[PDB]
């Protein structure tokens, strides 16, 4: 491909300044605007104690040993289901 | 800022003959002792642990 | 005398603080994950920062302070940087094989699917993009950033390196809050296995980028870098560009291909 | 759009980084970073082989693609010979640091 | 290869001394340990 | 069985572990050449005062010591791949039963039509009868009927094991979650036996496969009473 | 009824040494089809096939497990 | 001044000094543990105990002799000695970074030793496979500890392969090309991109094992939808890169001691060795699956790795062959370096063309895990990889120290040695075609003749070894001084003095380009 | 600077034979009895 813009006779500071302003940052804001609309609480599924989910072979080395490092109580349902 | 490159040529040209890790001052000294109290003593300390583990406590 | 170009290093002790702090850090997390305690871990983690701070240290006193860097030493440490990264990316490798080899041969176990029964993917489209667009982005300013330097433009070295940065940090936080959204963990099988151990280390590979580059940026403040001798910089933008690169596969293979 | 305040080479390097720098300037190679050309090296024409002591190393790759290289301490002296090829080669001594 | 004489010439009994010592060192502690082999294994 | 002081394979007791012993001659000849000869040109080469120190020329010789041994790889290549296809063949077999690797015994499941299954452990030294081989007998049999084609399929509950029997030419991994095919068909009735080939902890040098190939009209009156 | 069945078939889907998912595949035939049949009122006797093959073939303890699952609601497969 | 030179060392003599003294102390720990496994299996019965102690000690053994003694003296050891020196380099591009490749090692070899004291130790096998290795069946410490002391003994050969490729590719004389380059600092280059491709598969491999074992992932546990053939395959990936990483610095070595006591001037066909290493190295790492020919893959990738396996005995074929033209019209020293280099000529090409026998799937079948394998990996390691070091230190030790050894001594621990490894492990080809598994405490009783030889043989070997550690006490107490070395004009190693000064190559050579 | 030359490019000391030999033997027979005595460890614990 090439594109669909031009420059390239000498491509230097000013062109890529003009990129991250020009395209670059442009597209990040875009991007965030889509997310953060996108966003908002998914209704949590119903816990099935599935097998081969929830795994403890060994508790974690941390807490009370049954709670993943990042557990987020409203979407990580414990091995025995949902917290309180 | 102001560029004070010159000055920390001069300073680490100085010949004193001391080593690039202490040629800094007398903090490169102290981070020097600090930095290595703490990797022996903690492999002291290591050594100990290895002892406790390596015995049945039943 | 010597009348050669090579660097002759001064007897030093970082070599051992370093290989100490990583005997304190493995026997650390093995006193962690077996007999409940931090202790030895935290000593490994700090001898380690600080046997990395004063090695760097010295190799700046080396180069911007005594001049040893002539440009055979500098040829050699541009292979040198080259290999790790090789060496960094073959590491991955291993997690990209372990990915592939679960997600296209489903075991009963998962349902003979995938993802797996009970396993409801992020949307590709949504922070997942987002993080891609963020990691591009700082693409293009490291980018102008460099040539930026080149042309001794010292305000706009700053303020471009300064954007990378900002993105760096956006990505991590952006990622961080994602690991709490998730409604899977990394005890939910091979899925979340693989998936948090990949974007995990990725994490880690970003982490460490943008604290390279936090030192770059530090660097030239205090004008270390020369429009034509700056290898430092040169370095974390090669290690930033293998960064992002690594996450456009993780893109579309797990977030993408693997939902 | 644009501005300075960036250090150059000519105004920051130092140590050998500098003395390299200078000197390829003038065309000189005090370090060894090229490799010298062969003369004829016939006993009037030898290799002149610079040095900072009164004997270097000297390594003789006899014919071009040869993979065997031979080497030799040249001693400062008559001409010395290399004892593979016969090509000649002969030490001129010392100073490089003013 | 050329060399120079012993400095120190190690004569036969010396020798003899040296491997002497060299095999006991590796021979007494496993030998002593694989000994009470079965002081061990129930005990 | 392997017999004492034994120097070479156990007598094949199915036609591919025949095969097999015939691609294993084949092999072994070159193998023994090549080393030999190899052997006979470094005492040629330290043997003689006349000497060449010269640069001597390799681009000639590289081509014999090339495509000589690129031959050589192809004669093994051909019978062996040959041998690796056959293995492969299908076959559709008369039986299935399956084999389940266990810390530290072996179990059998024939659910074709019953639903028959039993462990099979390494009879203790202590407890062996008169004549009976320490370290191979079991207390349950892995009962077959002779001259049939039988599906052998392998499995683990555990750690891995390997399932093996050497006189028929078997060796089949048992992997927890996987079930791994091979075929058995034994040319002859009589005791076959095997170990655990494949590191499993404590009791991994006892855990004997044994089986007993026997007429096919014994195999059901047996397979009947085992119920 | 077109039976008289001895072992399970070579199936050419699953030609080679891993097994694993023909035991699966039949066992999940079995239980579809005795499920649609159950359902839209017709004889489980026609889902005969992939019970005997999946017999032949599937551990016990896979089947046991299987089945535990299928009446607690966990089993992971499509039903 | 003591500390500053041994510890805080930044001079690649010095450096490769420590890795030596390393790996002969670590081939002390690895010869204690062989004995212990064949004065087990010595006479029928159990010695020790069941299975577990055995194969911590089987085990141990591998790890030991593979990390710690082999690698550390070829590579850390005559590479960091030999690669400066060969191409005239003042010393290694990292010369810090060199000094942390080798102080890895002892905190690894301390977190081996730990592995084995706690706990029951892990009696895995070297290859630590899943499940055996989880934290079901081996539960505890052990393993853990076990996959630390791999992962620091890699970071200390990936800083060391980075810094050798470095050195190599950037420190040679301006006009010496890569094609001017001796053939060890070749074998020492292409020995080094093995390890920095392959240990980072292997290290993500036991990290993996490390998370499940840890961290509750389900890499290669099928409950979570994981494989336990997973970790084979990133395990051998390695693996076998690994074989030839063992071997090729061998290979160098045996170029320089073939040529050297040849009395030539340079080995037979120095570009067909070049061509050969490569693609030795190369095909390496197209083949792994020869190490899982029975976990039941499919008929046409079992054929594929057959294949490309064997493929692999053309290139080793042109070195060997090469080794004998290098002989061919020599004047030759009968040295005990020659004797260990024609014994490794020869023993090797039957360890190797053993390995081709295994490259067969079929055959392979009935040899996989049973002693033919553990008979044609120590032809090549016990018999190849070792005489390769011992023809390398008794060739160089008069370079390194300043003395010399006593040449009749010399010979006899070769002929000790010779005898006693092959005494060792010829009779285990006939235990391996016999039926006889690997990793067993115990055997059935028809092995019993081979398996009692074969520990007879064994201890042949630790005269052997014990001979040694004396013959280098009195080259050490004697003081002869070398004085003269011959062929110094295509052995730029000795050109500078026995041993030569801490600085070495302040003034570089002068290579005209013409 | 540091020492050179014969018995000094080394971190122990060749000044007397026997002080020496009982380096050597420290050296290397602590080598080979470690595995001896964590065999007996192991055996001792259970
Ligand atoms: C130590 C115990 C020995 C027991 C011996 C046999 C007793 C037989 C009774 C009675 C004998 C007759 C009745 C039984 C016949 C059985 C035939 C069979 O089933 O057949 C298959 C069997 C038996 O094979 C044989 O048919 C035995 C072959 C023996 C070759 C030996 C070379 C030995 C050299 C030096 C001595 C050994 C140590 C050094 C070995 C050094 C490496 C070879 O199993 C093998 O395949 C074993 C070998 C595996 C491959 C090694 C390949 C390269 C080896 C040597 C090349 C040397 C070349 C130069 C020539 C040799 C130069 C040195
Ligand atoms: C380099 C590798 C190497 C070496 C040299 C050896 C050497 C020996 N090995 Fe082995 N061995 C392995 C690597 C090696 N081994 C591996 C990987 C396994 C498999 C592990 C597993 O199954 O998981 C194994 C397995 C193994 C088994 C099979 C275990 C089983 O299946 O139950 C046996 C059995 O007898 C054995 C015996 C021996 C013996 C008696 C020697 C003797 O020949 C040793 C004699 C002494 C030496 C050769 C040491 C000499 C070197 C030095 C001491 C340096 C000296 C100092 C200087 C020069 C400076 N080894
Ligand atoms: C120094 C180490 C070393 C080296 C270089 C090799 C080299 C080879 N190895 Fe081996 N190998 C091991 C160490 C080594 N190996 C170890 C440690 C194991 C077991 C690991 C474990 O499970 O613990 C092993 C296991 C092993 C297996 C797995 C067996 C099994 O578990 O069932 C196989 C399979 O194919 C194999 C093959 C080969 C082959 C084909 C070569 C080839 O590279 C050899 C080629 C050499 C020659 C062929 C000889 C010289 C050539 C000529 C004279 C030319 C003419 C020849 C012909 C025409 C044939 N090796
Ligand atoms: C913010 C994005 C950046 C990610 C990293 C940041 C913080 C975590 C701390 C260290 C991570 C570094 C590398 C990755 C190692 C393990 C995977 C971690 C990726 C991660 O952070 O995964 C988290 C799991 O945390 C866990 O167990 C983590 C448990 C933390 C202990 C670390 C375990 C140490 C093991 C490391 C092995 C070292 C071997 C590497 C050797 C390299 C070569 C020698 C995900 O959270 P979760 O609740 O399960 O699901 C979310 C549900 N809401
Ligand atoms: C599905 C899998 C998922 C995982 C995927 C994850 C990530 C994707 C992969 C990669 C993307 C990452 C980063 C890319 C960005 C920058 C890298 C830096 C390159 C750079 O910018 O390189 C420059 C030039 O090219 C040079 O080096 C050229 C010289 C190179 C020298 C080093 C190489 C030496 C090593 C061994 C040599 C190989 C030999 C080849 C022949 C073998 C035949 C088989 C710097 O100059 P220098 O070193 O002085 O050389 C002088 C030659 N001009
Ligand atoms: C699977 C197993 C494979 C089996 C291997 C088979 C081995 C090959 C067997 C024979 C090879 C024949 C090569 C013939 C070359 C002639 C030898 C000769 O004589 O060597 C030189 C030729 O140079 C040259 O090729 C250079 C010198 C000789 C070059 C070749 C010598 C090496 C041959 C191999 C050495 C033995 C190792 C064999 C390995 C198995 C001599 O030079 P000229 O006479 O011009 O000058 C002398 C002056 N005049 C003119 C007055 C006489
Ligand atoms: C690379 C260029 C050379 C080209 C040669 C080709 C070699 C490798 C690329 C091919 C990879 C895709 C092939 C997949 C298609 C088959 C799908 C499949 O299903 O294969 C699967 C595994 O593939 C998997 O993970 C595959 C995982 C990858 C393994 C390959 C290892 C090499 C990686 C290291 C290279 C470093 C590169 C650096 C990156 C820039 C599972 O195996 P099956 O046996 O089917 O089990 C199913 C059974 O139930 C029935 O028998
Ligand atoms: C929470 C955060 C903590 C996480 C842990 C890791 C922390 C930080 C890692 C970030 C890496 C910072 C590296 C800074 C390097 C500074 C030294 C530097 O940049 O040194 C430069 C050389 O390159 C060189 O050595 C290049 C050096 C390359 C090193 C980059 C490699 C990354 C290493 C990661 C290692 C992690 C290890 C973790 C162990 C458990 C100096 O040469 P120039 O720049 O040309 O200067 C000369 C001019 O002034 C002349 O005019
Ligand atoms: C379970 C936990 C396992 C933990 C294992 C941890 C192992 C070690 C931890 C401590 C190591 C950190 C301390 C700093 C190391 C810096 C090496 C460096 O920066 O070395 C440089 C060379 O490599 C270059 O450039 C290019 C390459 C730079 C490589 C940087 C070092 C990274 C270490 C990799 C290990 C990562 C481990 C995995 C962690 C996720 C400089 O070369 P020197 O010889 O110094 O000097 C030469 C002079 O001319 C300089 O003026
Ligand atoms: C695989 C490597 C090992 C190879 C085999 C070792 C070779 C022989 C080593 C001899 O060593 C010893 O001999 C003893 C017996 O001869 C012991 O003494 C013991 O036995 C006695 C006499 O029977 C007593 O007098 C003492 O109390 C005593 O403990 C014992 O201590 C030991 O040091
Ligand atoms: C190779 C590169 C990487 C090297 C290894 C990576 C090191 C990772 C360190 C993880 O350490 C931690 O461990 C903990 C466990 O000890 C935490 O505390 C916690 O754990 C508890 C102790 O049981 C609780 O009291 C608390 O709630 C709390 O979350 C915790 O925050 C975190 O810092
Ligand atoms: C052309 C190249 C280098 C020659 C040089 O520039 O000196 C040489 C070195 C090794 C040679 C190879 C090796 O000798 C091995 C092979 C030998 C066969 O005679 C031809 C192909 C063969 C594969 C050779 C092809 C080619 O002549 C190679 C590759
Ligand atoms: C073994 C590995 C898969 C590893 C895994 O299961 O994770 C697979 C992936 C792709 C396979 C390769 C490719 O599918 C291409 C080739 C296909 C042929 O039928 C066999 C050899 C062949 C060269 C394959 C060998 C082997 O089975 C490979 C390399
Ligand atoms: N990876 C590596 O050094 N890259 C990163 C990893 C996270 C911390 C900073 C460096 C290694 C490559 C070789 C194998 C082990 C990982
Ligand atoms: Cu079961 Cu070994
Ligand atoms: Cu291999
Ligand atoms: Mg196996
Ligand atoms: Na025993
Ligand atoms: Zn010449």
């Amino acid at each position: 491909a090439s594109a669909a813009k031009g420059d390239h006779g000498g491509t230097g500071a000013r062109t890529w300044r003009f990129l991250t302003f020009g395209l670059a940052l442009p597209s990040v804001a875009l991007c965030t605007l889509n997310s953060w609309l996108h966003s908002g609480h998914r209704e949590r599924p119903a816990f099935i104690p599935y097998h081969h989910l929830r795994i403890r072979t060994k508790p974690f080395s941390w807490g009370d040993g049954n709670h993943t490092f990042f557990h987020n109580p409203r979407v990580n349902p414990l091995p025995t289901g949902y917290e309180k | 800022f102001e560029n004070r490159v010159a000055e920390k040529q001069k300073l680490f040209q100085e010949d004193n003959g001391l080593p690039v890790h202490l040629k800094g001052g007398a903090t490169d000294n102290i981070l020097y002792r600090v930095t290595m109290t703490l990797c022996l003593g903690g492999t002291l300390y290591s050594l100990y642990c290895l002892g406790w583990a390596s015995f049945p406590h039943k | 005398h010597q009348t050669h170009a090579y660097h002759m290093v001064n007897p030093s002790p970082w070599p051992l603080t370093g290989a100490l702090s990583a005997l304190l850090m493995t026997s650390g997390l093995t006193m962690w994950f077996h007999f409940n305690s931090m202790t030895l871990l935290m000593i490994g983690l700090t001898t380690n920062m600080l046997t990395m701070y004063q090695w760097w240290r010295d190799v700046i006193r080396e180069s911007t302070f005594q001049g040893h860097h002539t440009p055979a030493v500098q040829k050699g440490l541009r292979y040198g940087m080259i290999l790790f990264i090789i060496s960094e990316v073959l590491f991955f490798t291993g997690f990209f094989w372990a990915f592939y080899h679960s997600s296209l041969a489903p075991t009963p176990e998962l349902g003979g699917c995938w993802p797996p029964t009970g396993i409801h993917p992020l949307n590709p489209l949504e922070v997942p993009l987002l993080n891609t667009s963020v990691l591009l982005a700082s693409g293009v300013s490291i980018t102008w950033a460099h040539h930026s330097l080149m042309e001794g433009d010292r305000k706009h070295m700053l303020q471009a390196l300064f954007i990378t940065i900002t993105l760096g940090v956006y990505f991590t936080l952006l990622q961080a809050s994602e690991y709490y959204e998730a409604p899977f963990t990394i005890s939910d099988g091979v899925y979340g296995s693989t998936f948090f151990v990949a974007t995990g280390f990725h994490g880690l590979h970003v982490i460490i980028g943008s604290t390279f580059l936090i030192v770059c940026f530090f660097r030239q403040l205090k004008f270390h870098f020369t429009s034509n001798h700056h290898f430092g910089f040169e370095a974390a933008a090669w290690y930033w560009h293998f960064v992002d690169v690594v996450w456009l596969f993780l893109y579309v293979s797990i977030y993408w291909w693997g939902s | 759009a644009s501005g300075g305040g960036v250090p150059t080479d000519e105004e920051q390097a130092t140590g050998l980084e500098r003395e390299v720098m200078l000197a390829a300037r003038k065309g000189q190679d005090p370090y060894n970073i090229l490799a010298p050309k062969a003369t004829s090296g016939t006993k009037e024409d030898p290799n002149l082989v610079p040095s900072i002591t009164n004997k270097r190393i000297v390594g003789c790759i006899c014919e071009e693609d040869n993979s065997t290289v031979i080497w030799f301490w040249l001693h400062k002296g008559e001409a010395q010979r290399c004892p593979s090829c016969g090509t000649h080669y002969k030490l001129v001594p010392h100073q490089l640091a003013h | 290869i050329t060399a120079k004489p012993a400095k120190t010439p190690t004569s036969p009994k010396e020798q003899a001394i040296g491997l002497s010592v060299t095999f006991l060192s590796f021979l007494l502690p496993a030998g002593w340990v694989l000994y009470h082999l079965d002081n061990y294994k129930k005990s | 069985m392997a017999y004492p002081m034994q120097l070479g394979f156990q007598d094949a007791t199915s036609p591919i572990m025949e095969e097999l012993l015939h691609f294993h001659d084949h092999t072994l000849m070159i193998v023994f050449l090549i080393s030999s000869l190899v052997l006979y040109i470094i005492s040629l080469m330290l043997t003689t005062k006349l000497t060449h120190t010269s640069t001597m020329d390799a681009q000639e010789v590289e081509t014999i010591w090339t495509i000589l041994p690129a031959i050589i790889l192809i004669l093994i290549a051909l019978p062996s791949l040959r041998i690796l296809y056959m293995m492969d063949e299908i076959n559709n077999p008369s039986l299935t039963v399956k084999t389940m690797g266990h810390q530290w015994y072996w179990s059998y499941e024939y659910t074709d039509y019953e639903d028959l299954s039993f462990d099979s452990y390494m009879i203790p030294t202590s407890e062996l009868k008169p004549g009976e081989l320490r370290l191979l007998e079991v207390d349950n049999r892995v009962v077959l009927p002779m001259e049939m084609t039988i599906r052998m399929l392998v499995s683990s509950e555990d750690v891995l094991h390997s399932w093996a029997v050497p006189s028929l030419g078997l060796k089949t991994d048992a992997i927890p979650g996987r079930l791994n095919q091979t075929t058995l068909m034994s040319s002859r009735p009589g005791l076959y036996y095997g170990q655990c080939s494949e590191i499993c902890g404590s009791n991994h040098s006892f855990m004997p496969i044994v089986l007993e190939l026997v007429p096919l009209k014994y195999f059901e009156k047996w397979s009947a009473s085992m119920l | 009824k077109i039976k008289n069945y001895q072992t399970a078939p070579f199936d050419s889907r699953f030609p080679n040494q891993n097994q694993t998912r023909n035991c699966w595949q039949n066992y999940l035939d079995f239980h579809r089809c005795e499920k649609a049949m159950t359902a839209k009122g017709g004889d489980v006797s026609v889902c005969e096939w992939y019970r005997r093959v999946y017999k032949s073939l599937c551990p016990i303890s896979w089947v046991s497990t299987w089945d535990d699952r299928r009446a607690e609601g966990t089993f992971p497969g499509k039903i | 001044m003591f500390i500053n030179r041994w510890l805080f060392s930044t001079n690649h003599k010095d450096i490769g000094t420590l890795y030596l003294l390393f790996g002969a102390w670590a081939g002390m720990v690895g010869t204690a543990l062989s004995l212990l496994i064949r004065a087990e299996l010595g006479q029928p019965g159990t010695l020790l105990g069941d299975d577990q102690i055995y194969n911590v000690v089987v085990t141990a053994h591998a790890f030991v002799m593979i990390f710690f003694m082999v690698m550390p003296i070829m590579i850390g050891g005559f590479g960091n000695w030999l690669v400066p020196l060969m191409i005239g380099a003042p010393d290694m591009a990292f010369p810090r970074m060199n000094n942390m490749s080798f102080w890895l090692l002892p905190p690894s070899f301390l977190l081996l030793l730990a592995s084995s004291m706690v706990e029951a130790g892990a009696g895995t096998g070297w290859t630590v496979y899943p499940p055996l290795a989880g934290n079901l069946a081996h539960a505890g410490a052990s393993v853990d500890l076990t996959i630390f002391s791999l992962h620091l003994a890699g970071v200390s050969s990936i800083l060391g392969a980075i810094n050798f490729i470095t050195t190599i590719i950037n420190m040679k004389p301006p006009a010496m090309s890569q094609y001017q380059t001796p053939l060890f600092v070749w074998s020492v280059m292409i020995t080094a991109v093995l390890l920095l491709l392959s240990l980072p598969v292997l290290a993500a491999g036991i990290t993996m094992l490390l998370t499940d074992r840890n961290l509750n992932t389900t890499f290669f546990d099928p409950a979570g939808g994981g494989d336990p053939i997973l970790y084979q395959h990133l395990f051998w990936f390695f693996g076998h890169p690994e074989v030839y990483i063992l071997i090729l610095p061998g290979f160098g070595m045996i170029s320089h001691i073939v040529t050297y006591y040849s009395g030539k001037k340079e080995p037979f066909g120095y570009m067909g060795m070049v061509w050969a290493m490569m693609s030795i190295g190369f095909l390496g790492f197209i083949v792994w699956a020869h190490h899982m020919f029975t976990v039941g893959m499919d008929v046409d990738t079992r054929a594929y790795f057959t294949s490309a396996t064997m493929i692999i005995a053309i290139p080793t074929g042109v070195k060997v062959f090469s080794w004998l033209a290098t002989l061919h019209g020599g004047n030759i020293k009968w040295s005990p370096a020659m004797m260990w280099a024609l014994g490794f000529i020869f023993l090797f090409t039957v360890g190797g063309l053993t390995g081709i026998v295994l490259a067969n799937s079929s055959l392979d079948i009935v040899l996989h895990d049973t002693y033919y394998v553990v008979a044609h990996f120590h032809y090549v390691l016990s018999m190849g990889a070792v005489f390769a070091i011992m023809g390398g230190f008794v060739h160089w030790f008069p370079l390194f120290s300043g003395y010399t050894l006593n040449d009749t001594w010399a010979k006899i621990h070769f002929a000790i040695m010779f005898v006693g490894v092959n005494m060792t492990f010829f009779p285990q080809h006939f235990l391996g075609l016999s039926g006889m598994p690997r990793r067993y405490s115990d055997y059935p009783d028809a092995y019993t003749m081979w398996n009692t030889i074969s520990s007879m043989g064994s201890f042949i070997s630790l005269t052997a070894v014990m001979l040694m550690v004396f013959i280098i006490w009195e080259a050490f107490a004697s003081k002869r001084e070398v004085l003269t070395v011959d062929l110094t004009t295509t052995n730029l190693e000795w050109l500078n003095g026995c041993p030569p000064p801490y600085h070495t190559f302040e003034e570089p050579t002068y290579v005209n380009l013409k | 600077h540091y020492e050179e030359g014969p018995g000094k490019n080394i971190p122990f000391s060749v000044e007397n034979k026997w002080r020496l030999l009982a380096m050597m033997t420290l050296f290397f027979g602590s080598g080979f009895a470690a595995p001896f005595f964590i065999v007996r460890h192991q055996l001792l614990k259970k």
